């Protein structure tokens, strides 16, 4: 069997505004197999209204979802995306730019 | 719509 | 049922083509099958059945869903495909197959030499008819009469069709006129 | 100009019950269906509010014949176990793609039904519709076998008849929304990434379908030479988003230039700091 | 090998219990009991499309079913009742769940219930020997054999020609037949014939057995009348070449 890390993304679903309802989605694709865990960061504590696409699976067969939950930032919370994999020798946090 | 035809490879 | 086909039975000579049919009400039926069933035996699949015809050697069986049926012709019949054949279907998955009640087909020799005859040791056996000659059952309750039943020679190459009658025996059988009656 | 694909996945795990079965379906870039094993209704569930109009026999039905998917696949794990030699604790993948495509013109294109095992090609229906692709020699048993029962017939009917019915049904019935196309909100953002050099991310946001191509350009000649450009992503809104990223000298950003070409947008656009 | 089923006939008094079996080594998922009578088809019983599951058919009243594992697959009969006379059949497929799912079927249980055990009887066994006319006339001679008396209809007959069993010379009725075609639980006679060469019945070395299998009640039915125990047995009738 092949085995293949996956690729975060964390971004809003719409632009950055302080004190608006917008979601916070992570995403992330490319990897096989299937079993992996996925946690949002609000200043390092996991969210627990943390809702997911269903699994699905692009043209070379890896696979690919998205994690995402409502929030309001505020400049002054830090947000980032815990994950790990098989793949993955400790979990990778990539944290939440408003810029990249 | 989903097909019927899956058959055991 | 969700498939209906002619009981028969089918008389056809030993070398000519037969031609079968089964009807079906259920237009989204997806899967169909021909089976063949031996008297008192199990049934066997023959073949399943698709629109692209499939020509299998003597068998060819065909599928049109546009008219709902589905279709099994024999080439150069034999002895061996005396049998009743049963359509059968599998509307999809997870859905009950359903069995036809099924077709009887015999294939009936040709006595190239017919010699109807009725013998008589310790039984009167009607033999050495033509295959046209058919054995009815006697009007007397204790007279016991079976139907014609056909053996296979292979060495000489040679057939005959044989009748039992049990307790001058066939007056209620329309037999030919030339029957040896020895005595 | 059109699509429908279903997507399903097959994950043994031993030890701890039957295998983990996801089954999705889409008309273009739109979920509109899905199953969970693991999830409690043991249905097809509806993932767009055009499918809920459908009446109880279709929902009947989509549920009997994805119950029937996940057996197949529930078996095929055995199988493969058996045809590689493998082992019964360890967790395989099982993947089934199959769809039809359409023109503006509604009619039929092209089908395709493709299936991995562990994530690698395994076997796949060619486009003749008639053959199939064996990729091992394990694959070639199941290709016999395939054969001996006439799948590809079989799915050649559905991939050109009722696949295609019920793709045109789904987009008259989701006009309002499957017959869109969203074209990108395109902007520019400037990172002082050197002393000497600055990034430029070109952005597109919130356009569908998904299909998108960001290139650079240094004077018109097509830049690729430091171009970084990020996954297709959604947004949720059920739309997408994209960008695409250069390092250029500081003091020439005005030489460079991004080109994004999406269905919903008459010219290609282009844009410059 | 396949789907085997046991046992291959059986009798049973009207408010007896008993349960067929049947296995199957093809590793399929699927299995199935069904029962066969004339008129109409196949009807299902109950089925059981996998190891952990069953369900009633179209016929269940009057049956159980135990998918035992993912091998055999067992239909019990509480209280025998005389609609329950019938050939019964299992089969098995890889899965119903699949397109084009073939079921590969048992070779069947013919089942007959009856009113008493003392109705059940084997098989008088009479050969008749070839008529002096007919070797006059044709150069060939046919034994017919006559099984008489038996019930229930479940009897396997056979030729053996100086101790080989002969396929070639040989038609046996398709089935017995009711000698008695109004009462109910009446007694069944069945017809073979065996034909030679004229040379091939004279020759004195020659043997001839007509041997007919019955099928009556086991090692464990209970027998308390004065006839002998109508048991699974052999009657066989025998000639040797004559001249005269």
């Amino acid at each position: 069997m092949i085995q293949r890390t996956p690729k975060i993304q964390v971004y809003s679903r719409h632009p950055a505004e302080n004190g608006k309802s917008n979601f916070l989605n992570c995403y992330v694709s490319g990897f096989h197999p299937s079993d992996i865990e996925v946690d949002l960061l609000k200043n390092g504590e996991r969210i627990e209204k943390v809702e997911h696409s269903d699994l699905s699976f692009s043209k070379d067969w890896s696979f690919y979802l998205l994690y995402y939950t409502e929030f309001t930032p505020t400049e002054k919370d830090e947000y980032a995306c815990r994950v790990n994999h098989v793949t993955l020798s400790q979990p990778k946090i990539v944290k939440w730019d408003r810029d990249m | 719509h989903m097909t019927e035809v899956v058959r055991h490879c | 049922k969700e498939v209906e086909q002619d009981p028969g039975p089918f008389n056809v000579p030993e070398g000519a083509t037969v031609a079968f049919n089964c009807t079906y009400s259920n237009s989204a039926s997806q899967s169909f099958f021909w089976y063949r069933q031996d008297c008192r035996k199990e049934p066997k699949l023959l073949m399943s059945v698709y629109s692209s015809g499939n020509e299998d050697g003597r068998f060819t069986a065909q599928l049109n869903r546009a008219s709902q049926y589905i279709s099994l012709l024999i080439r150069d019949s034999k002895l061996s495909d005396s049998a009743t054949y049963l359509c059968v279907v599998q509307p999809g998955g997870y859905q009950k197959v359903t069995f036809g009640t099924g077709t009887k087909l015999q294939v009936i020799p040709n006595i190239q030499n017919p010699d109807p005859a009725v013998y008589q040791r310790d039984v009167c056996l009607f033999t050495d008819f033509d295959s046209q000659t058919n054995v009815s059952q006697s009007k007397d309750s204790d007279v016991y009469i079976t139907d014609k039943c056909v053996l296979d020679m292979r060495s000489m190459d040679f057939k005959s069709n044989s009748a039992v009658a049990w307790s001058n025996a066939f007056n209620n059988s329309i037999i030919p006129e030339d029957t040896f009656f020895p005595s | 100009s059109h699509s429908m694909r279903y997507f399903f996945t097959s994950v043994s795990r031993p030890g701890r019950g039957e295998p983990r079965f996801i089954a999705v379906g889409y008309v273009d870039d739109t979920q509109f269906v899905r199953f969970d094993s693991d999830a409690a209704s043991q249905r097809m569930e509806p993932r767009a509010p055009w499918i809920e109009q459908e009446g109880p026999e279709y929902w009947d039905g989509e549920t009997r014949k994805v119950k029937a998917h996940s057996q197949t696949h529930r078996v095929d794990l055995g199988t493969l176990r058996g045809y590689y030699n493998q082992s019964e604790a360890g967790s395989h993948t099982v993947q089934r793609m199959y769809g039809c495509d359409v023109g503006s013109d509604w009619r039929f294109l092209r089908g395709y039904h493709q299936y991995a095992y562990d994530g690698k090609d395994y076997i796949a229906l060619k486009e003749d519709l008639r053959s199939w692709t064996a990729a091992d020699m394990a694959a070639q048993t199941t290709k016999h076998k395939w054969e001996a029962a006439h799948v590809a017939e079989q799915l050649r009917a559905y991939l050109e008849g009722t696949c295609v019915e019920w793709l045109r049904r789904y987009l008259e019935n989701g006009k309002e929304t499957l017959q869109r196309t969203d074209a990108p909100k395109t902007h520019m953002t400037h990172h002082a990434v050197s002393d000497h050099e600055a990034t430029l991310r070109c952005w597109a946001l919130s356009f569908y379908p998904a299909e998108i191509t960001l290139t650079w350009q240094r004077d018109g000649e097509d830049q690729t030479q430091d171009t970084e450009l990020v996954e297709t992503r959604p947004a949720g809104d059920g739309t997408f988003q994209k960008w695409a990223a250069v390092v250029v000298p500081s003091g020439q950003e005005q030489r460079y230039t991004c080109h994004v070409q999406h269905e919903g947008l008459p010219k290609p656009l282009t844009l410059r700091w | 090998a396949g789907v085997t089923q046991t046992p291959k006939f059986q009798v049973l008094k009207t408010g007896q219990s008993m349960t067929l079996q049947c296995a199957q080594d093809m590793n399929h998922n699927s299995m199935y009991w069904y029962r066969q009578d004339p008129g109409m088809g196949l009807r299902l019983i109950y089925y059981s499309a996998s190891e952990g599951t069953t369900d009633k058919g179209e016929v269940p009243n009057g049956y159980n079913v135990s998918r035992l594992n993912k091998r055999e697959f067992s239909l019990r009969l509480e209280s025998a009742a005389p609609s329950q006379t019938s050939v019964y059949f299992c089969a098995s497929s890889e899965g119903l769940w699949q397109v084009g799912d073939e079921q590969y079927f048992g070779p069947g249980t013919r089942l007959t219930v009856t009113e008493d055990l003392k109705n059940v009887f084997p098989p008088e066994v009479a050969v008749f020997e070839p008529s002096e006319a007919e070797i006059s006339h044709t150069q060939k001679a046919t034994l017919v054999c006559l099984a008489t008396g038996f019930y229930p209809d479940h009897v396997e007959l056979s030729w053996w020609v100086n101790g080989k069993e002969v396929h070639s010379g040989v038609c046996t009725d398709p089935q017995p037949l009711k000698e008695q075609p109004a009462l109910n639980d009446s007694r069944y006679a069945l017809s073979s014939r065996l034909r030679v060469s004229a040379t091939f019945w004279q020759n004195p070395r020659n043997h001839f057995r007509c041997q007919v299998q019955f099928y009556g009640l086991s090692e464990n039915d209970e027998w308390t009348q004065d006839r002998a125990k109508p048991v699974t047995q052999i009657v066989s009738a025998e000639a040797w070449g004559r001249a005269d």
